[PDB]
């Protein structure tokens, strides 16, 4: 029944009171989050898909159909470091108490955690894959467009996904590529396509990716599912840092390099439908 | 004995069900709607 | 009798409190509802159609208005196979209770109903006919045009149906067939006909059923009868399904594949007007 | 005094309690009512005009005013099937009661009533003329302009009616013409004149006329008097109608076929201030 | 008998009144009115 | 119809 009191507890399974502020900052900053819808299910899941068609007590000809079974698993894990190096000793944070310590971390672990999920969410670059990404699904079912940038892009982008009875909804394009869309104005009619004041491309919601991976890419998605469950769950010690390198050469001798370093791991998982459009440059 | 077991499990079940309202609050902050 | 309380019951015939939430959500997805009117009946009524025109106090009527006798009845049944299999056991949803059971089903069982209803209603492709569909009425009174998309052809289409009785109300064309609407720019009168922001072909508002059947379709009705009456009427089962197909080859062995199934028999009825327009490709 | 209780009154002269409900919501359907204005009267009226002004006793004026009378009258009677068609379950409509009887007519006889009225007021096609207003004003005072779509033509339409002190109030253009309002853009001051979301042509409200006559109509007035006096009234009968057609080449045998007709005796009013403009087309 | 019959008139009428509002809801939802 | 007078002017767009 802790709330304020003290803080020398190295272990720290977060309470649902302190979980709701830290999660909303992780969510609202992310790009894949603002696209996808949600539903609550456990670490292992059984969800089922597809439509049905049936008459009211009658039979003539045939009526084909199918149902598919699906599941979700695995979690994302990353340490703070940026927090731990700028936090000397636990007796300081004992005086600050349990309440403040997680609100001081709210803009510390959050910004780093969501950033990794985007890199292995849309793209398939970072080493944390599970259900294959939006990028990998495009390679299976080819919705590829040749390297051009005019009004013909938006006609092609929609038309590929349009053939599968799917409506265009989102727009995922990076901030470097965003600058190129500003100059594009309609030829016959006198009106601009993309705008900052009115945040929309084709009168649709737009989102900016900051991942150092893409070059001149475009992406539109509608149907998507994402899952968060369990608790963040904290544990904190001074023993060894293998994944983190200390600038020059050596990794970290934690008794020598005296730093209070914590651990974080949320149960986050995706689910993807395999019909999404894409555009990219060619040149030669 | 019997009342204690039922009432404790009912309080825990509702608190886990209020976790889904947090998910619905995040749906409000989503751009697409 | 059935308030919040609980739910371990196999049968679950709905109350009007829970019914009209679900029947309302059918209409947003459905497009045939927008094309027609609702005027209800229990099992079958012998009501009448066609508008009334005023004779006036001063001079006689002279021009005729005419009436028409109709009477129709049929039901549309849909087993929620994906939804029933979503449920692992009925005792799990006893915790959700009778009220929240249908709120989870609200945006799912309705998805199944409108997909069947619109498919067989407008086209004669889905095998559950009754009163002859819009596709059949086109073959009676030939308003068919050769596959062309030009500013002259769209006005000519409305001119054909105008000759008999009433002016056009609204278009019904595919989502897939949206690239032809974009490319139409006439040389003499430099403009685009179809709006990009709003949805309208030549002023008349367009919508789509999203049935995997049409190619280059352009259907217009205006005068049409839709019916929704009675209760969906829920029954839960676990025995055998002939009109479903599981996985790949097998039909459904419910004792072996231990899953539930929700049989729901809604009652919907239709009627079609005589004069309807249509366009389609051919080439060779 | 009449109560809710029951229903077995053939002469259904509506009381002021139920006269207002049906007359309130018919106005939203009507186009001419929104353009004009409502007032009360005795039954048949006479209106006066002109501006008799003079000072105290400085000097007697050279010019002198004229004082003139202008009358308005005439009614419009209809026989709708609507609820007489539901004679097979009038005993069920008795269970709904005298109050709910007219509530089911509220979007039925009103929908038939307004469509006739707009054809008489704006157009002069239908056979119920009395206040020959908009169609006749164009014939007397020639305010016709050649068919083009520029901002100069919009100012030209206003300038002709502004010559005799009348301010431009509101436009009347049908939904088919709405497509042609997209292309209007000025060379110097590049901006949209007709906004897509905000239904306004040049910052003035637009009203879509559904009667298929005017192809590219652009009418401006904003000065009328429409008025519904007294009681709509009801009469039921089972007689052989002269002005009626049954199926193809027959007459409505009401004694044999168990039908019924609802007579409705409504009142109409129109006034003409003859300064109205119009535009259509160049050649075709 | 006589009092109970009048109660049944009010119950069945109010039940079917919600059916007519559904159709009035349909008119508000659709594109042309 | 005194209530009709006020509501009629409220319904219409021109004012």
């Amino acid at each position: 029944p802790d709330n304020v009191m003290m803080h020398e507890k190295k272990d720290g399974t977060l309470m649902n009171e302190f979980t709701t502020p830290i999660l909303q900052e992780v969510m609202e900053n992310s790009k894949i989050m603002q696209l996808g819808k949600y539903e609550p299910m456990e670490g292992t899941e059984k969800k089922f898909t597809f439509w049905a068609d049936k008459p009211g007590a009658y039979w003539v000809g045939e009526g084909q159909k199918i149902e598919t079974s699906k599941a979700t698993w695995v979690n994302a894990t990353m340490r703070a470091f940026k927090l731990g190096v700028i936090l000397p000793v636990t007796k300081e944070f004992l005086n600050y108490t349990y309440s403040q310590f997680f609100e001081e971390m709210k803009p510390m672990i959050a910004e780093a955690f969501y950033k990794k999920f985007d890199e292995a969410g849309i793209l398939n670059q970072g080493n944390n894959p599970f259900g294959k990404s939006i990028a990998q699904s495009i390679e299976k079912t080819n919705k590829v467009i040749k390297g051009d940038f005019t009004q013909d892009n938006i006609i092609d982008l929609e038309a590929l996904l349009e053939d599968d009875e799917l409506e265009a909804n989102a727009f995922i394009s990076k901030t470097q590529n965003r600058s190129l869309l500003r100059k594009i104005v309609d030829p016959e009619t006198k009106e601009r396509i993309y705008d900052r004041n009115s945040d929309s491309l084709d009168g649709l919601p737009v989102v900016n990716l900051k991942s150092s991976n893409l070059k001149r890419g475009e992406l539109i998605t509608g149907d998507f599912d994402k899952l968060i469950y369990g608790i963040p769950q904290l544990i904190e010690y001074k023993i060894d840092e293998t994944a983190q390198l200390s600038t020059v050469k050596n990794e970290d001798g934690t008794p020598v390099n005296l730093f209070e370093q914590d651990m974080v791991a949320l149960r986050a998982t995706m689910h993807v439908a395999l019909h999404i459009a894409d555009d990219k440059a060619f040149a030669k | 004995q019997e009342i204690s077991s039922e009432l404790q499990q009912s309080e825990q079940s509702k608190q886990k069900q209020y976790g889904t309202t947090l998910q619905n609050l995040a749906k409000q902050n989503r751009i697409i709607k």
